RNA sequence: AUAUAUUUAUUAAUAUAUUAUCUAUAUUAGUUUAUAUUUUAAUUAUUAUCAUAGUAGAU
RNA sequence: UGCUGACAUGAGUAACGAAAAAAAGGUAUAAACCUUUUCACCUAAAACAUAAGGUUUAACUAUAAAAGUACGGCCCCUAAUUAAAUUAGAAUAUAAAUAUAUUUAAGAUGGGAUAAUCUAUAUUAAUAUUUAUCUUAAAAUAUAUAAUUAUAUUAUAUAUUAUAUAUUUAUAUAAUAUAAACUAAUAAAGAUCAGGAAAAUUAAUGUAUACCGUAAUGUAGACCGACUCAGGUAUGUAAGUAGAGAAUAUGAAGGUGAAUUAGAUAAUUAAAGGGAAGGAACUCGGCAAAGAUAGCUCAUAAGUUAGUCAAUAAAGAGUAAUAAGAACAAAGUUGUACAACUGUUUACU
C-alpha cells in the first residue's frame, strides 16, 4: 500500500542517442484530411437487363396483380383426368412445370398481401389450390399410365 | 398481420378444435362474431356448414 | 440458505429423464405413456 | 504444523524415482465401497489419489535367468516390487522383491 | 391492531365526510386575466398567454433543421433501394399512438 | 516457433519491396452484418486490424467479429508504388481515427437520421459506414496523389491506377464524385471484379488472379 | 500443382463459358418435384446483385441453385441459409401454446443486377390497401373490449 | 418506465402475455445446448469424415 | 487550421472569432509504459468533483 | 372455523422494493418516452465477449449470412454409466416381473490431421498428475583494486545492414536493437498422495465443398425464486496513476441514473458524525461502540512436545513526521474448565 513512508520508484531506463534504431516508417499520413460527406451508392451506375430472369416471379412486371389482371374465375377451369389422359409425357412434364411457375408468383403475391397488408381476400390462394388440383391430377394420370 | 401461418400446417390439433365446435354451443361464437362485425358487414342469416 | 430454486433447468436432463424415449424404452414407462393415452391427455411426456 | 509431528515414513533411497513401464499397468477403477446394486456394501471407502493397478507375476511359469532392473512403489501393495529383465528373450516383469 | 367488528356505514360514512378538513373546499380565489378575460387563479399567470408567449419564442429561436446534402439531393428510386420500410412492434406502434396518453390542457371560461 | 506473420506487424514499403508478395495495393472489406468497413494491406486480415479500426466503440459503431462469413471485400486499390499504398492506408486509417474519437461530433453532423436522432439503422446495419468507407478512399486517394506527382517520362510512361469495385453501384455518381483533375491526369480507371465464380467462396482466388494480372501489366 | 480451391473456380468458369452448369449435377432425378419458392422485397443489408427467397425448411442450398438454374436459368453464384425461429403464440389465454413455424430464408448472389418495380398508389389497386383491413380490426378489438359505458363512447374506426 | 402509457402496477408483464405454459411441445433447432443437433432432414447427400468434414456423395 | 476584409500585376500583418494540443512507426510473441522518429499538437493563474462532510484547526 | 359465487370492513389507510438529478427542444401534449448539454453512479463493474435457460423479450416480418486455417455442433474415439439388445435342448439364477456375467450399441464434462508463403479430410495398392526455473559459469559495462558483484544473457518468439543464385524460392550468418508483468513451446528435476480410456506408411486416382447454432438478455426488467423480488446463477478481457497485490482511492472509454413524484423535515424509528466533566458507576454479562504512533527493514522473552510452536510475540528501534490535515491491511495481556491439533454438525432458533 502507498504509506507515507513510500519512497519514489525511479524512472525506468533508457537507451543512448547513438544506439537507438530509427523506425522503419519515416512518413506518416497527411495532416490536412478531413471530414467529408457521405456518398451514397447510385442506382444510375446499373443497366438491368428487363429479360432478367427475376422478371419470371412477376406477371407483366407488376408488383401485386389487381382484381382486373387477374384471370376471372368464371373463364377458368382446372384440367380434367380425361384431357390429361392423351397427353404425352413431355406435354405433362412442360404442363407440370408451367403450373409450378404461377403457383410461385402467386405465392409471392400471397405472402406480400397476408404478411404485410394482412388482408382476407384469399383469391390467390384459391387460383393456386386449383392448380395444385390439375397437378396431382397429373400425378395420378402418370401412375396408371405405367 | 405478419404470422407465416400460412405457410405451415401448425397446431393442428387445436386448429381443429376451434374449427369443430360443437353445434350446441355455436351460439356463443355466434354472439361475438355478430356483435364484433359493422352493420354494413354483417347479415341477419345463420352461417351454415 | 434460501429456499424455493430447486428446479434448475437443463434440456439434457429433462430429455434423458422426462423425454418420450425415456419413457418409451422401458416397461415403466411404456406403462405412464398408456395410461395417459387412456386418460386422453395432449402431452405424454415432455 | 501440528500434522507433522507424528508423521514418520521409512525411506529407502535405492528406490526408483521415475514412472513404470505403462505396458504392464492398468487403470484402477474405483467404486467407493458399493457393489452392482450401487449401494454401500464396504463402508469407510472412499475418494483418494488416482492410482493405476500393476500388472505383476505371482506365478512365474516361465523360468530362466533375469535381471532386476530396478524396484518400485507399487501404491496397490504395501511390498515394494521388482522389475525384471530376462537374460535370454528380455521380457520385463513385475514381480514381488525380497 | 386488528379491527374487533365490522365498522357501519354510519361510522364510516361520518368519520370520512363529517369532518370539513376531510372536504374539498369551493375555490374562491379566482379572477379574471388582464391579458385576455378568461379564469385564471389569483396570484398565478394564465397558461393560455404563457403558452403562446413561450410558442412565439420557439418559433423566432428555432434552431433550423439539420438536412445532409447528400440525402436530400438524393433520388427516390435510390432512396428505395437503400432504405427500405419495416413493420413496427406493437410497442412502437403504441408509442406512436401518441393521443391516447397524453393530454393538452384545456382552456378556461369567459369570465364576464 | 515462427509465431510472426506477414498480417501480424503493419509492412512498409522497404519490406514490401523486399519480399513482393504482392503488388502494390490496398484492401476494402465491407462487414454483411453490422455495415462497417476494415482496411488491409493483403488480403487477408487478424484480430490486430479490427482493434487497430475499432478503437473506441458504442452501442451503434459496435467492435465487430472475426467470422470470416459475414466480412467480403468491397474493393482493391491498386497503386504504382509501395510508397503510394502505405500512403493510402494510412490515410484510411487516420481518417477513420479522426471520424471516430477526434471528430466525431461533425462525423455525427454529417450522416443521417432517422426520428429519435440515431443514425439510421436496419437491424445492427448502418449504411453509413460503407458511404463514409469510399469518401475517405477519394479523399485518400487525393492526397496521395496531390503528395507527388511526376508528369514525365523519368525512366518508364509507369502504370495507371486503378480501384476494383464489388459492383459499379457502390460508387456513388461517377461526375459529381471522381471526377477530379488529378485522377484524369493520373488515369485512375475504375473496373470490376470479374463475377464468374463463386465470388464469396473463392475470394482469395479471384484476389490472386487480380494481384497476378497488376503484377505483369 | 494447383489447390483444390483454385480447380473449384477454373470448374466454375468453365461451366459459364461452355453455358453449362456451373456446378455438378447430381442423379437423384426429380421429374415432378412440387416445392415452391417465395421471392422476398430487399433488406437495407443487401445489394442489387442479391436475391431472397422463402423456401421449404427440408430444402437445400445445393438444391436451391438447381432448381433456380434448371426452371428458371437463374445462376445462383453464392447462396446462403438463414433458418428462423418460431415464437410462441396462442390465439388466447385459454388454448395450448405452440410455436410458430419456422421459416427457411436463401440469399443468392447474382450477376446482373435486380430492382423490384414501384409499389402501387392505394387507388391503383385494391389488394394493397392496409386501411380496411387495419380499420377493421380496430373495431373488432373496440367492440371486443368495450365493458361498461364505454359503449356509448364513438367510436374511432 | 417501461411503458410510458401504463403509469401504475395493473400486471402487465415485462414482455408477453404469461409467463408461464406448456412445457411438452416437441424441440426445435434453436433450443438445447450446443451439442443438440435436430436437423430439417435437407441433408442426407453424403459421408462424414473420421477427422470431422463431410464427403458429398 | 477554418470564416470575413486588405498591403501584387492562395494570401502577409492586423481586428478579432471558432476548434485542437492528437495521431503513426521502432526497440524479437501480447499489454503497458520510457525514449527516439512523425506532427501545431504548450507551460502559468484560478475552479470543480470523488475518496465518511475524503481528511485535521477554528466557527 | 360447511362448499362455491358476488360484495363489504380494515381504507382511500400501509405500501409503490437498496438509487441524482436539472433545463431546452420534439410538443401553447409529458416528472415517467426521445434528443442535446450540465451533474452524478458502476468501473478486476451496473462495461466488453460468452455458456446454460427462457412467454423473440432484439436495432423485427424487407428479421439473426460459414468448406476450414481462433467454428462450435454434426462426424471418429472413448470415461463415468446405460441398454424388452447379445450368449448340441442347454450362458447362470429366479413365483412372474426379473436379476447376474460376457458381447455388442449408446454415452462427454475429454482426445481428433493441414493450413496466410493459406490449406485439403475420400476411394483402390501393406496391417506426459502436481509443483519449481539454482550457490556456481561468459563478455561489456557500474564496478575497486586481485575484486567479485551487478546485470541483457547463462534457453525461444524479428526486422534491418552487409558476403550469393538456377534464368532471388531455400539457406551458411557476422553485426544492431528490452524496462516491468503475462502467454505458449523447450530443457533440466522435487515430494509422495505414485498421477484417464480409446480410433496402422507410402503410392495412383479424387475434391464443384451437405446439415444445425449465430438476434438481444445473459451479478438479470429478457433465467431459478408465486412479483419487472436488495436472494441463487458458469467463463475470459477487465485504460492509466498507486501500490506487494485482482487490496484501497480515482476513473479514460462504455453503460446507467430505475412504474412513483413535489413539499415539509413535529413526536418517534432506522443507518451515520461530534460531544464538556467522569470512565463500566450500565448490564446477567464491556452486549454495542471506542481504542491501531508503519504496512517495509531490524529486534523479539518465559514456557516448550525444540516446531522464530509461542510469533504477525508484548515493549522497542531506523526511515521525511513535529498543532493536525485520504481509503484499505493490522484490535492487548493473564488464570481456569473442556477438547491434542486443522476439520464436521442440527439447509431455516
Ligand atoms: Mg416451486
Ligand atoms: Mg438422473
Ligand atoms: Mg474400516
Ligand atoms: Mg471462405
Ligand atoms: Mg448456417
Ligand atoms: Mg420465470
Ligand atoms: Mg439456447
Ligand atoms: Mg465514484
Ligand atoms: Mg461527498
Ligand atoms: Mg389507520
Ligand atoms: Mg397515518
Ligand atoms: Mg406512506
Ligand atoms: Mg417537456
Ligand atoms: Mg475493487
Ligand atoms: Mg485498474
Ligand atoms: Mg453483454
Ligand atoms: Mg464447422
Ligand atoms: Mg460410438
Ligand atoms: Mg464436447
Ligand atoms: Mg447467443
Ligand atoms: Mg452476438
Ligand atoms: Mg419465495
Ligand atoms: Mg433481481
Ligand atoms: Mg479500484
Ligand atoms: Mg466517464
Ligand atoms: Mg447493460
Ligand atoms: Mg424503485
Ligand atoms: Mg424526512
Ligand atoms: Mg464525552
Ligand atoms: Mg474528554
Ligand atoms: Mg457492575
Ligand atoms: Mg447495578
Ligand atoms: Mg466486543
Ligand atoms: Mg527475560
Ligand atoms: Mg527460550
Ligand atoms: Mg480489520
Ligand atoms: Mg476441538
Ligand atoms: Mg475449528
Ligand atoms: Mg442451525
Amino acid at each position: 500500500a502507498r504509506t507515507k513512508f513510500t519512497k519514489p520508484k525511479p524512472k525506468q531506463p533508457v537507451l543512448p542517442k547513438d544506439k537507438i534504431r530509427p523506425p522503419t516508417q519515416l512518413t506518416h499520413h497527411s495532416n490536412n484530411l478531413r471530414i467529408t460527406e457521405p456518398i451514397p451508392p447510385t442506382t444510375s451506375n446499373l443497366r438491368c437487363p428487363d429479360d432478367h430472369p427475376l422478371w419470371q416471379f412477376f406477371s407483366n412486371k407488376k408488383f401485386i396483380r389487381s382484381a382486373d389482371d387477374l384471370p376471372p374465375s368464371s373463364h377458368i377451369r382446372p384440367w380434367s383426368i380425361p384431357e390429361l389422359r392423351h397427353k404425352s409425357f413431355n406435354d405433362l412434364h412442360s404442363l407440370w412445370y408451367n403450373c409450378l411457375r404461377e403457383q410461385n408468383v402467386l405465392a409471392r403475391e400471397n405472402h406480400l398481401l397476408k404478411n404485410i397488408v394482412g388482408s382476407t381476400h384469399d383469391e390467390f390462394s384459391e387460383l393456386s389450390n386449383s392448380i395444385r388440383t390439375t397437378m396431382w391430377q397429373i400425378r395420378h394420370v402418370l401412375n396408371e399410365r405405367e | 398481420s405478419g404470422s407465416y401461418q400460412h405457410l405451415s400446417n401448425v397446431g393442428s390439433r387445436v386448429m381443429k378444435r376451434l374449427g369443430n365446435r360443437p353445434k350446441n354451443f355455436l351460439p356463443h361464437s355466434e354472439k361475438f362474431i355478430k356483435k364484433s362485425t359493422p352493420e354494413f358487414m354483417k347479415s341477419d342469416l345463420k352461417e351454415v356448414d | 440458505k434460501s429456499r424455493g430454486n430447486t428446479y434448475q433447468p437443463s434440456t439434457l436432463k429433462r430429455k434423458r429423464t422426462f423425454g418420450f424415449l425415456a419413457r418409451a424404452k422401458s416397461k415403466q414407462g411404456s406403462k405412464i405413456l398408456k395410461r395417459r393415452k387412456l386418460k386422453g391427455r395432449w402431452f405424454l411426456s415432455h | 504444523s501440528p500434522g507433522l509431528r507424528w508423521y514418520r515414513s521409512p525411506i529407502y533411497p535405492y528406490l526408483y524415482k521415475g514412472r513404470p513401464v505403462r505396458a504392464l499397468t492398468v487403470v484402477r477403477k474405483k467404486h467407493g465401497g458399493r457393489n452392482n446394486s450401487g449401494k454401500i456394501t464396504v463402508r469407510h471407502q472412499g475418494g483418494g489419489h488416482r492410482n493405476r493397478t500393476r500388472l505383476i507375476d505371482f506365478n512365474r511359469w516361465e523360468g530362466g535367468a533375469q535381471t532386476v532392473q530396478r524396484i518400485e512403489y507399487d501404491p496397490g501393495r504395501s511390498s515394494h516390487i521388482a522389475l525384471l529383465k530376462h537374460n535370454t528373450t528380455g521380457e520385463l516383469s513385475y514381480i514381488i522383491a525380497c | 391492531a386488528v379491527p374487533k367488528k365490522k365498522v357501519s356505514h354510519q361510522k364510516k360514512r361520518q368519520k370520512l365526510y363529517g369532518p370539513g378538513k376531510k372536504q374539498l373546499k369551493m375555490i374562491h380565489h379566482l379572477n379574471k386575466c388582464p391579458s385576455c378575460g378568461h379564469y385564471k387563479r389569483a396570484n398565478t399567470l394564465c397558461m393560455y398567454c404563457v403558452g403562446q408567449i413561450s410558442h412565439i419564442w420557439k418559433t423566432h429561436t428555432a434552431k433550423e433543421e439539420i438536412k445532409p446534402r447528400q440525402e436530400e439531393e438524393l433520388s427516390e428510386l435510390d432512396q428505395r433501394v437503400l432504405y427500405p420500410g419495416r413493420r413496427d412492434t406493437k410497442y412502437t406502434k403504441d408509442l406512436k399512438d401518441k393521443d391516447n396518453y397524453l393530454e393538452r390542457r384545456v382552456r378556461t371560461l369567459k369570465k364576464d | 516457433m515462427k509465431v510472426n506473420h506477414s498480417i501480424s506487424r503493419f509492412r512498409p514499403a522497404s519490406w514490401f519491396e523486399k519480399t513482393k508478395i504482392i503488388p502494390p495495393q490496398v484492401y476494402i472489406f465491407r462487414n454483411l452484418e453490422y455495415g462497417q468497413v476494415l482496411y488491409s494491406q493483403f488480403p487477408n486480415f487478424s484480430q490486430t486490424q479490427v482493434d487497430k479500426l475499432f478503437v473506441r466503440p458504442n452501442w451503434s459503431n459496435r467492435k465487430p467479429s472475426l467470422r470470416r462469413d459475414i466480412w467480403k471485400c468491397m474493393c482493391v486499390v491498386n497503386l504504382q508504388n509501395y510508397k503510394q499504398s502505405v500512403h493510402l492506408y494510412q490515410n484510411l486509417c487516420r481518417l477513420r481515427y479522426l471520424r471516430d474519437v477526434a471528430q466525431r461530433k461533425e462525423s455525427d453532423k454529417l450522416r443521417k437520421k432517422d426520428s429519435n436522432g440515431h443514425v439510421w439503422y436496419s437491424g445492427q446495419y448502418r449504411p453509413t459506414y460503407c458511404q463514409e468507407a469510399v469518401a475517405d478512399l477519394r479523399e485518400s486517394l487525393l492526397k496521395v496523389f496531390e503528395n507527388a506527382t511526376p508528369a514525365e517520362k523519368q525512366t518508364v510512361p509507369a502504370k495507371k491506377p486503378s480501384i476494383y469495385w464489388e459492383d459499379p453501384w457502390r460508387m456513388g455518381d461517377k461526375d459529381k464524385h471522381w471526377n477530379y483533375d488529378v485522377f484524369n491526369a493520373l488515369g485512375l480507371e475504375h473496373k470490376l471484379i470479374q463475377r464468374v465464380g463463386n465470388i464469396a467462396r473463392e475470394e482469395s482466388v479471384i484476389l490472386k488472379e487480380l494481384a497476378k494480372l497488376e503484377s505483369h501489366p | 500443382d494447383i489447390n483444390v480451391s483454385e480447380k473449384i473456380y477454373k470448374w466454375t468458369k468453365a461451366g459459364i463459358e461452355q453455358g453449362k452448369e456451373h456446378f455438378k449435377v447430381g442423379g437423384n432425378k426429380v421429374y415432378f418435384p412440387k416445392a415452391r419458392i417465395i421471392l422476398l422485397r430487399p433488406n437495407a443489408k443487401h445489394t442489387p446483385y442479391q436475391a431472397k427467397f422463402i423456401v421449404p425448411k427440408s430444402f437445400n442450398k445445393l438444391d436451391l441453385r438447381d432448381y433456380l438454374y434448371h426452371i428458371y436459368g437463374l445462376r445462383a453464384m453464392n447462396i446462403t441459409t438463414q433458418l428462423l425461429h418460431g415464437k410462441f403464440n396462442r390465439m388466447n389465454l385459454q388454448t395450448t401454446r405452440f410455436r410458430e413455424p419456422q421459416i427457411k430464408k436463401m440469399t443468392i448472389e447474382m450477376e446482373e443486377p435486380f430492382i423490384w418495380p414501384e409499389e402501387p398508389r392505394p387507388d391503383e389497386n385494391s389488394f394493397w390497401d392496409s386501411t380496411t383491413p387495419d380499420n377493421m380490426e380496430k373495431y373488432r378489438e373496440e367492440r371486443l373490449n368495450c365493458l361498461g359505458s364505454d359503449a356509448n363512447k364513438p367510436g374511432t374506426a | 418506465l417501461t411503458r410510458p402509457w401504463k403509469k401504475y402496477r395493473d400486471g402487465e408483464l415485462f414482455y408477453g402475455l404469461s409467463k408461464v405454459g406448456n412445457k411438452r411441445v416437441p424441440l426445435t433447432t434453436k433450443q438445447g445446448n450446443k451439442t443438440m443437433y435436430k436437423g430439417t432432414r435437407a441433408s442426407g447427400i453424403g459421408r462424414h469424415t473420421k477427422f470431422g468434414g463431410y464427403v458429398i456423395n
